[PDB]
DNA sequence: CGCGGGGGACAGCGCGTACGTGCGTTTAAGCGGTGCTAGAGCTGTCTACGACCAATTGAGCGGCCTCGGCACCGGGATTC
DNA sequence: AATCCCGGTGCCGAGGCCGCTCAATTGGTCGTAGACAGCTCTAGCACCGCTTAAACGCACGTACGCGCTGTCCCCCGCGT
């Protein structure tokens, strides 16, 4: 085990974690587990969105995520739709949502 | 000369967004009223696009100049850098 | 020959609408319109095509957001039409005025 | 010989093949994830920054970086992440 | 007797809230609701006279906001009452309810 | 214990702060409306505070911590350590 | 004094130390902080003689407040800056619907 | 014992008293003033910290104070604070 | 861009009732005065943890090609 | 009618490998930020009672919500 991923059992690589929180004017000091900590927490959030993804590009007959399958994923879930409320994803579209006022009767 | 170049908002694609967002019927004063608006957002962003292009002493409005304007007025956009 | 009832296409169209995610707006008139309000803050500019899309793309989501909370106020004046109004409202609400 | 251009692709990539081994991303899709990475990474380390200045700290340490994943992120959302993450420190630390 | 048409102590008494500043709420109530919600958080307490001051500030200026863009739309629905339909409108376009 | 201390924000209350909004009739249904509101941006408000109190390693919640958590929510205020 | 050579009221030095401290870049100019202090010196300006003339308005020789309150939020410039902020003791301003009044 | 807080109290005194010699100023307003300005230096100083990193720059001259003006401030007061800002680091510049 | 007609906007009216107003009754907020100690804030020593510098090593990117997921479609299946 | 799901085809971007390099890692010194225990001194909590302004509750009717209708035209549909 050379490298940081690897001793801390994470795909996200710690070494470049800890470089842009030096090179990125945070604090004076970076501790050895602040890297590590974030990069597991980015390595979460991103399977997180990926798992919601892939099972949209899947309900669309599809094998490749594409961006309206992010936003299907992120949208749909209440979590993901808040932590990216002010956020655009481009390509994305919106949730089909017609008002009920708007129905025939 | 460019002039008038707000008409090239047509009334056909004004629809098309209204319906994306989910309207069906819309009033006739709708259409110069959403150029209205459009044209206020776009000088808002890009008065902020161009005041960084200016700053990197460059001629060439860069996507990276919107990217940076759009995160200004909080509306963030994916996809084009950043 | 054959007439749907008024509202039954604009279903349709909102339907068709919120399923794709390219662009609404004709490439060429939005660019000129770009290139137009920009040369009215400084003269002689070149734009990164990318630099227009990424305009577009914003815009266009900007408009769609929009046209959602303007039609939830007319819905909110139990009508169905969207007006000048309910726009202003929307945008009042928002601290866009 | 064009510009290096770092990105996030890589490990997008490797996350994706952990959670779907056969499924696939486009070019604007990835652009997005690694929008979102930046975003998020900018989130809780401006976050970070600013409860080491609030507290006459000069250092960011993973305690820092825990609070603002609590202050960022929701609840379920957060306590997931805060797991994933001491999990890894814990890990770090020993070896 | 004496009596005033239905409105009129309205309006007197929103022109003489508009010209004041002082808090509108009582303020134990305001404070031991406070306390109430934080423990639901954290338990065992304590709070700084100018942090409950802080927050009553903070929510009075909410809710006074939100009742102009209420008072918006009751008038948009061309009525003079707001209605919690007013206030589900308002806090729908403002983005905190969904 | 401690309960139902929300509805010690008073009808009469819930009217003064709907006066000072402009508001001139008042439904009956709106006053509970209010405490649920109310009781969702305290809590928004609160838990942040709580956060930044916890991080502090404090058991005294102070005005910093409320103005930080406002300032986090896009509420700013002045006039309390700003 | 650098407030002096660049004629302000505003201390150039603390301006200067704090850009340093609060970590924005590696360096900061020798104008940034001259640049810094006058803008903050003109805005705290700006608020004050509204402000000052808000407490003459209402008969008062000290601003309290209230008086930023009604400075800034008749202000069509400053109440833009300050959307997002909230005034402690500031109030509202006087402002009903016309529908409400009697006709 | 006594602790040391710092604030711009005392130029906000010396600033009333150019415009408004003769009208003072309350603590709570006085705490207001304090919030205002700690509020707007962030603002500035973090827009031209952005601007900086933009444009691959390690230092934050007058000209990102300037370009950081620009793009909070709203037009009148952008132009006028841009002239406050030229002025006063011609007039340093000219003494030093 | 026009054509044609359908239903939605809007205005007028009327009914039904909810909310404003007033008074008498009732509740607890506000006041200021006193007493108690918890906890913040100041203080004082020691040292562990991170910067900072140098030298070695492979993790990560651009550049590369092939290959398959999927955009494209013309026919048949279905669902309003 | 318009829209959908299906089986065939087809092409270009995914997803993979080639190999170089520069960012990460390693081994190491120096000092300081901050941990920690000691100490004091503010303000937060508690509790009480004299005062009364505010809150509560009910009675009355007024004028506003909204439900109905009726008309007139402003959008929707559709062919060119």
């Amino acid at each position: 085990a050379k490298t940081r991923s690897s001793r801390a059992g994470l795909q996200f690589p710690v070494g470049r974690v800890h470089r842009l929180l030096r090179k990125g004017n945070y604090s004076e000091r970076v501790g050895a587990g602040a890297p590590v900590y974030l990069a597991a927490v980015l390595e979460y959030l991103t399977a997180e969105i990926l798992e919601l993804a892939g099972n949209a590009a899947r309900d669309n007959k599809k094998t490749r995520i594409i961006p309206r399958h992010l936003q299907l994923a992120i949208r749909n879930d209440e979590e993901l739709n808040k932590l990216l409320g002010r956020v655009t994803i481009a390509q994305g579209g919106v949730l089909p949502n017609i008002q009920a006022v708007l129905l025939p009767k | 000369v460019l002039r008038d170049n707000i008409q090239g908002i047509t009334k056909p694609a004004i629809r098309r967004l209204a319906r994306r967002g989910g309207v069906k019927r819309i009033s006739g004063l709708i259409y110069e009223e959403t150029r209205g608006v459009l044209k206020v957002f776009l000088e808002n962003v890009i008065r902020d696009a161009v005041t960084y292009t200016e700053h990197a002493k460059r001629k060439t409005v860069t996507a990276m100049d919107v990217v940076y304007a759009l995160k200004r007025q909080g509306r963030t956009l994916y996809g084009f850098g950043g | 020959p054959h007439r749907y009832r008024p509202g039954t296409v604009a279903l349709r169209e909102i339907r068709r609408y919120q399923k794709s995610t390219e662009l609404l707006i004709r490439k060429l008139p939005f660019q000129r319109l770009v290139r137009e309000i920009a040369q009215d803050f400084k003269t002689d500019l070149r734009f990164q095509s990318s630099a227009v899309m990424a305009l577009q793309e914003a815009c266009e989501a900007y408009l769609v957001g929009l046209f959602e909370d303007t039609n939830l106020c007319a819905i909110h004046a139990k009508r169905v039409t969207i007006m000048p109004k309910d726009i202003q409202l929307a945008r009042r609400i928002r601290g866009e005025r | 010989k064009r510009s290096r251009k770092e990105s996030y692709s890589i490990y997008v990539y490797k996350v994706l093949k952990q959670v779907h081994p056969d499924t696939g991303i486009s070019s604007k899709a990835m652009g997005i994830m690694n929008s979102f990475v930046n975003d998020i990474f900018e989130r809780i380390a401006g976050e970070a920054s600013r409860l080491a200045h609030y507290n006459k700290r000069s250092t960011i340490t993973s305690r820092e970086i825990q609070t603002a994943v609590r202050l960022l992120l929701p609840g379920e959302l957060a306590k997931h992440a805060v797991s994933e993450g001491t999990k890894a420190v814990t890990k770090y630390t020993s070896a």
